[PDB]
């Protein structure tokens, strides 16, 4: 049946291999709160700037 | 520049973290020896550093 099995060694779980992934448009200039990925903080909307 | 190492204005960068589950107490580096093509009459082996 063409079996395929992954490994997931888990000995280095705290790494940069996470892949949750999402997308939603952001519009600034309003009283909003939001948080994605993670840094423990809230900011203002709209993607990309400087 | 005039200084070979004691100065410089930059920022060092980490690249990739790696686990190694074994005790480490001694280290040694390598060196590459270039093969030198000698004449048949030499009948010897030499390397260029």
């Amino acid at each position: 049946y063409r079996v395929v099995v992954l490994s997931f060694e888990l000995l280095h779980a705290p790494a940069t291999v996470c892949g949750p992934k999402k997308s939603t448009n952001l519009v600034k200039n309003k009283c909003v709160n939001f948080n994605f990925n993670g840094l423990t903080g809230t900011g203002v909307l709209t993607e990309s700037n400087k | 520049l005039v200084r070979d190492l004691p100065q410089g204005f930059s920022a060092l960068e980490p690249l990739v973290d790696l686990p190694i589950g074994i005790n480490i107490t001694r280290f040694q580096t390598l060196l590459a020896l270039h093969r030198s093509y000698l004449t048949p009459g030499d009948s010897s082996s030499g390397w260029t550093a």
